[PDB]
């Protein structure tokens, strides 16, 4: 966006000496088939288990049973005469 | 009579008596009796106790 001067205006480019035309154009750099090498294994012994874990531990319980419950010898109270 | 007496210097810890003499230290008889308390007399409902 720049202002002609009109006291001193300039014309186009003129041609100039060039940099050797077939040295700017390059080759297309033909590429060979290739191969992800070697048979590879089915799984890997990992460092880390791969599961889940807990934040914290819960008390777990069982069931047990008490024993073959036996009779007593009770202390008996006095007969009811009036006096109770 | 090892645990009990412990000589000058050595951890008295779990010792009893401690001394320069603890070396000819020895019991003579540790009678003990033990007693049970209980709660007597448990109250039966249907089904047991």
């Amino acid at each position: 966006m720049a202002l002609i001067n009109p006291q001193f205006p300039y014309a186009g480019p003129v041609p100039i000496p060039g940099p050797a035309p077939t040295e700017t154009m390059p080759l297309l750099n033909y590429r060979v088939e290739g191969r992800i090498a070697g048979i590879q294994q089915a799984r890997q012994f990992m460092p880390f288990l791969q599961g889940p874990h807990r934040e914290v531990a819960e008390q777990t319980y069982y069931a047990i049973g008490t024993g073959i419950q036996m009779g007593q010898t009770f202390n008996q109270p006095l007969i009811n005469t009036q006096e109770g | 009579n090892n645990t009990a007496f412990a000589a000058v210097g050595a951890n008295p810890l779990e010792a009893i008596y401690q001394g320069a003499g603890a070396a000819d230290c020895e019991f003579e008889e540790i009678s003990y009796t033990v007693y049970q308390s209980y709660l007597d007399q448990l109250p039966v409902g249907q089904n047991g106790y």
